[PDB]
């Protein structure tokens, strides 16, 4: 693998993944938090091959956090093999031991909306050991339901954790402080106005004063959006994945395009943005369209 | 019977409690207005989100849910039924400080003087929150939540629904609740202006420094060191520049709002605290008294005992806006 | 296509939406046909009357990621993990690619839609699904044993609008699903069509839809409080005339008291005289 | 049945042209109403030929859950099988005769959380999806060989009560599902009338209490919030007692008021013994 | 291992580490209540050193707690075997048996994040037992799935139990007063003002101007933090971790390396910090970056 | 055991011990309900050896309740061998059963941290029988685990129990329906305005002047929390055996002594207590310093 093949159709600065692989060198760990619609989990991937330098599957793990998910099915718990129960050594376990085995080569995971799930108690003995500085056996540690003291689990130096979150909601957030420290937060803008992007729709047999066009009016939307703060921070300001995809057939694409995907995704998205104002709803959305 | 607009006193509260357009609502009466806010306050937070605390449950279930719990699980012999007693972190909107939201919206449906827009809305919300559970409130409830893990907009409209549930009165009907006459009694009146001119002065007078002080008598007894017979003295305010020291001392009265005799009997206090009061930098000493007047504004100094002295007064009544420019303009005379 | 009280364009719109987007909501106020559409809907894309494909579920509260996909549940010998339904569901069209099976989710809005799906909510999304997007599930034992959404699973989902939740407000999910809303269809001729070959008054169905349309309009009137979604629907007149009993005014007011009467007072609560008037209304 | 029925016949008639056709409904009613002794009735006067095995009755709980309900696993002598529960048994019982109707009433069907008692199965008994293209395969069924499915003879009539305040508003999941339909006492019927009549009751002992006691229910109703209509008392009480075979008379009733009426009336009021003593002392006399 | 040795490269005044021995002996038990990145976890693994008087690991047991321990794993619990539960002595039990096999040594129990779990669930029996006063076997006291025959626990005199409790989230904080008065709470301040944190700076090839300036910055923001009391409390205020690391390549300290630092970790920390106005998070940031 | 020995060192007045006893004899069932520090625990294995006359372990038995405390524990239940389910007679079982023996002699069962646990749970059945009235055998009743109705089990008259409840947390404001009934609360003051408690520090080298003017401060403080009742009351206040400890050495008393202990035991409880008004906990370290 290389960095330029994934460059191509990445809308998202090359600045910003430098950054990224720069912190992620450093810290270990990271977080990408923007809004939904930004190939946070489009890039994760590709930044893990770029980051091992090499297309391997089996040394990257991507899952998915929800509100059921635990220690005991993360790192280790007692579980059913059967008639008897047994000690389930969890995913996230298992991927350390398969990094212990090869030190030198980069092992990456990649989690997924990490906001949901509990991470205090999800990670728990975790939370000191992902630390930078404190991986290696020097800061073994024994596990809850360990046998005894001299078992311990360490997390090995090579592994590189990439969490995924998204800002939309308030309510699910990493306000552990203790935890954010951690992480390494790196943000992520819906990079409407880059030339990666209008090579995108360009290349697709499309108008380029209609692209200008469509990057002068949300653009603005956006900044409407992140001025009010208190109500809507910046973080909720609207992605670019409703415009880049649906072109696969071949459809060029016309104004009609965008009003056809406007009523249906953005319209009613832009009615819980502005639940109060149903003025302000029809300025934003018609001004698209006029 | 004269007291100030209603609207003026939530500003003075929203200071009082350290943190939107009241022009559309007509009704002039103070539940009127604060419902106003709590009925928007809480359907600004549902739009960015309502706060999610992770409850634990150790319940007994048909399955492995997080970690079972073996010794219960054994105890009870849950297994043969197909069960055990597994722990499991639930995540639901039922928080402490969620439940008191709800249950104030009863009170503010159940008042029986009260916008019937207010309460059409007010209805529809407390119908929109099914899981929640209602409560029976006291302030041993919100003495809990005092911790403040809760969100800075939280904080407030849990201010508010702690206002409305201590100003809650039975009124015609068992059921029905009617709204305390807030404005006539001085104390709370002035315990809001003292803590709203405490509050207003760290905010606006970035330029000085604002603390309440502790003072100490000069007083040495024979009998005790201890000197607890002594009246305990703090200070209202006390806002400190390089340049001056200054005390206020402030207090809402009902017989100075009559344009006669004056009441100045707090006063009396003041000079103690200068007296009392050494200052190591030896700038100056001065004293403020400033009172809620509603028709006008009048300012007097003096020079009493070797001590630079302010009798004052502001229209509460006459504009907020204004009365922002009228605070900050008092202070700057004195301060300097 | 025929019997449909719905306008054809957007049945029209729901067909292209669905099959580009592959994940589509239904929302609208009970009484629509919402069910029926969707069921209707799924034999046209499927181009047979197959109903082993589709598979109906319907949300509520208590639902959980434990019975949707996977989980731990008990046998006779003792405890194992058992597949749920949408992994058994998605394994039975990974056997099959060619033909399109569907799943259809009502009363969607009750649950925490995160919490039962979990994993796939990211695995949804139409450009998400294949083998290299696949991810180890929370009770999956071994990482390399993975969950993918197969192509050409399309998933519609059923939406209640009549029961606003200002619990959890998730604009993701937003995006894995293009919303449609559906309105009840009374000025539609087909709706008309219907009770007009029922032996139907033709002065008697112009005066219903005047009825009902003036009730409508009184609820969106306060958007904030109630609003098009809280609407009436019209499947209350279609059920209980197939007997043979013709439309009369008689036949109106029994469903007015029967079901019209404790919806007026949901949405108009603790205001009696406010359900007098519209209720009277529609008896006249 | 029709003539022993203290409710009005229009009410009566009604519930069957309602429950025909919507296959399920519920009864809400203040305690004393005969809402049990109603549905078995109406149920054997729907089926037509009193056959008690027809009709099979559970009362609901919050303890009450889907293991109970419809299949669950209980211990056996060693080790565990799987216990079929009263809704499953029931149903495959009337799938045999898809003519006969068989009828199911779940008294107190408010307590619990209609949810986690039927699961699944909460969609399979509204009535438009019945029957054999409904099937779903339950929780506990391992294997894909069987599946449960209500059939069309089955209707659900479910006991509510609206006796407590304490009751928020009813659950989403029933009003959708179920028709509510609100039974007056009938004390002024002429059924209960002239059920007394019979008993050699003395006309004017019989045309006061009638009176009297619907200006109690006018007042306890007048109420807007904390007690409504729902709370209004029933006619139960004056059943019990009369027809064992001793004769009405007024000290009769003095007993019943003290008995049942006059705590009842302390606990919806709970706050003034005066307007407790004004109301049961009218009732005396 | 001495003194010395240890307060080389530790950030921490020596008057604390000396009031820490002088509670930590005499009451045996105590807390290290401080903002997270002020080295809580780096000074612990060093006291069990000092306070022994050797470097040997043995001696030394560390966990941290994950809001999902449980009496069953600390000290006496029931596990599957194969077919059928045994009883399991847990980690703190299996650690005071082996600390009454020689009383002269010392040794030491370092539970981290000890905020977290409900601690009177997870010691039930030992609260009692810790206190330095209520050990030895006078005071003897039988467990809870302790067998038939009369065998009594008690908290051996040489053990000593150190925790390690941020204070940065507060609903995480220990409100069991019963509780409270076992340990000792010693206050760990970010250290930012002290000379022997710009020393380290200062070898790593770094101007003294930039130095002094850093600390100038910083502590003007920790007072803004710490004189509000409703949400950013003083605990809240920012530790000196960050600083430290990232500079072992050889990478210089100067604004194009600080600026990496603010616009990463920071800057996220301070919109979550305050949330209220961005005209307060674009000040500190820029006053930083200055 | 001689009262000479136990009631010198005591801080509680000779007064309220006496009523302790008085109780104790007549009720059987007490509960000493007071904060931390005032001596709860140690008075009673004191008083249990004032009542039988002689110190004797096998009399007396001592056990702390915590959430996993429960009935199969206590009194009867069923412990898993490598398979097998026996059933094992309980502590309070057993321990009744060595009262049996002997009516005459006083048999003590001490139990603290009573409100932790729901009485219910442990007890039981036993609840019933336990109650002062309803002892003896006449009253006895077969075990929920009985193998048959035959055997039964009655608390004899003989033992005395006696419960450690801790009114420190906001909790207990909803106080357990099964203590009041079958257990009398005793209240138990802080008791620094004692005599006692000022000649256990004038023998340790202590200046008269400077002990009363302790108790002058600390009265005043105490005062200042019992004047609360919404977030604390009276149960909150502070105990007398911060100061009492660490004066083994030999080490005077002094105000560094004293400063130590305000700055690592006071000062933070005071920040957990008055965290709303942080000046107000100056307002009080000061006047403790002072
Ligand atoms: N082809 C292409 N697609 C992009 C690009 N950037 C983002 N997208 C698309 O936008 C969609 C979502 O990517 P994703 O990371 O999941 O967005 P998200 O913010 O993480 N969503 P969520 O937060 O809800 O998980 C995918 O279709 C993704 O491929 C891009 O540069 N090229
Ligand atoms: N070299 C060196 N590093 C220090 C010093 N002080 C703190 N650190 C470093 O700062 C980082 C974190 O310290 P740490 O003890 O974990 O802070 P913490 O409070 O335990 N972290 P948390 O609250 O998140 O659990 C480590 O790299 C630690 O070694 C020091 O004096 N010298
Ligand atoms: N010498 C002496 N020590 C006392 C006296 N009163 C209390 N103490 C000491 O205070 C220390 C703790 O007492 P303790 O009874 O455990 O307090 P507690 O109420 O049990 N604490 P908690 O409520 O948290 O459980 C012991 O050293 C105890 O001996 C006293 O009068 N004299
Ligand atoms: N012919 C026809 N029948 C309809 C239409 N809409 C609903 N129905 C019938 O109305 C009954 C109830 O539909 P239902 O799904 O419960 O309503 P919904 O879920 O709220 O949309 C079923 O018989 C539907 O098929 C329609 O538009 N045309
Ligand atoms: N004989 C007879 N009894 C009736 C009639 N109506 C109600 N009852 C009696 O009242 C009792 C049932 O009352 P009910 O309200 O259902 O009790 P509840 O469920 O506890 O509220 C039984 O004794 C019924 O037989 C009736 O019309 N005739
Ligand atoms: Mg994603
Ligand atoms: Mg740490
Ligand atoms: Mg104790």
């Amino acid at each position: 693998y290389c960095l330029e093949d994934a460059l191509n159709d990445l809308f998202i600065p090359e600045t910003t993944i430098e950054t990224i692989l720069k912190r992620l060198t450093i810290k270990k760990n990271i977080i990408l938090q923007g809004p939904p619609g930004v190939g946070k989990t489009f890039v994760a991937r590709r930044l893990a091959y770029l980051l091992t330098g090499e297309k391997a599957p089996q040394r990257v793990n991507m899952v998915q956090f929800h509100q059921s998910y635990s220690y005991e099915d993360f790192i280790q718990g007692y579980r059913p093999n059967g008639v008897g129960f047994r000690r389930k050594d969890g995913i996230f376990y298992n991927f350390c031991q398969q990094a212990k085995e090869q030190p030198e080569k980069k092992y990456i995971f990649i989690i997924d909306e990490i906001n949901r799930a509990n991470l205090s108690k999800v990670f728990g003995e975790v939370m000191m050991l992902m630390e930078h500085d404190k991986r290696g056996e020097n800061w073994s540690v024994p596990l809850t339901y360990s046998e005894n003291d001299e078992e311990r689990f360490y997390v090995p130096e090579n592994v590189y954790i990439i969490g995924l979150m998204n800002t939309a909601d308030r309510s699910l957030a990493v306000v552990d402080y203790a935890l954010r420290r951690r992480f390494s937060f790196i943000d992520i803008e819906p990079g409407f106005d880059t030339p990666q992007f209008r090579n995108f729709l360009l290349n697709k047999k499309a108008e380029p004063s209609f692209v200008e066009s469509l990057c002068q009016k949300m653009n603005e939307l956006n900044q409407e959006i992140s001025k009010e703060a208190t109500i809507l921070g910046k973080g909720f300001r609207i992605g670019h994945s409703y415009f880049c995809c649906g072109l696969e057939d071949g459809t060029s694409p016309d104004t009609q395009w965008l009003n056809e995907i406007v009523m249906t995704d953005i319209a009613p998205l832009l009615e819980e943005y502005f639940f109060d104002d149903p003025y302000k709803q029809q300025k934003w959305t018609n001004k698209l369209l006029g | 019977q004269p007291v100030i607009p209603v609207r003026n006193i939530y500003y003075m509260l929203t200071y009082a409690w350290g943190y939107a357009n009241l022009e559309a609502i007509p009704g002039n009466n103070l539940l009127d207005i604060l419902g106003y806010v709590l009925n928007k306050g809480v359907l600004q937070l549902s739009r960015r989100g309502l706060e999610l605390d992770y409850n634990p449950n150790t319940e007994i279930i048909p399955g492995i849910k997080g970690r079972i719990e073996f010794a219960k699980t054994i105890r009870g012999f849950h297994l043969n039924h197909g069960k055990t007693v597994s722990t499991f972190d639930m995540l639901n909107e039922d928080t402490l400080a969620n439940r008191i939201i709800k249950s104030t919206l009863a009170i503010l449906i159940k008042h029986e003087k009260l916008n019937s827009t207010i309460r059409d809305e007010a209805r529809s919300l407390y119908r929109k929150l099914p899981g929640i559970s209602t409560l029976h409130l006291t302030p041993q409830h919100f003495s809990y939540l005092n911790g403040g893990k809760n969100t800075r907009y939280y904080k407030f409209v849990i201010s508010v629904c702690k206002f409305i549930v201590n100003n809650s009165i039975p009124g015609q009907n068992k059921g029905h609740y009617r709204f305390y006459d807030f404005e006539r009694n001085e104390k709370e009146m002035s315990l809001l202006y003292q803590k709203f001119l405490y509050e207003f002065c760290r905010r606006e007078l970035t330029s000085a420094n604002t603390t309440r002080s502790y003072l100490k008598w000069d007083a040495s007894s024979i009998s005790d060191q201890s000197l607890n017979l002594l009246p305990r003295m703090e200070t209202d305010i006390t806002i400190r520049s390089s340049e001056k020291i200054l005390i206020v001392d402030a207090k809402y009265y009902k017989s100075i709002f009559s344009r006669e005799k004056f009441h100045s009997q707090n006063l009396y206090q003041l000079m103690n605290y200068l007296w009392s009061l050494k200052p190591e930098n030896g700038e100056n000493i001065g004293g403020l008294l400033i009172y809620p007047h509603v028709d006008t504004a009048v300012k007097h100094r003096y020079k009493i005992n070797g001590f630079d002295i302010g009798l004052c007064t502001v229209n509460l009544g006459q504009e907020w806006p204004c009365i922002h420019q009228e605070l900050l303009d008092i202070f700057d005379e004195y301060l300097k």
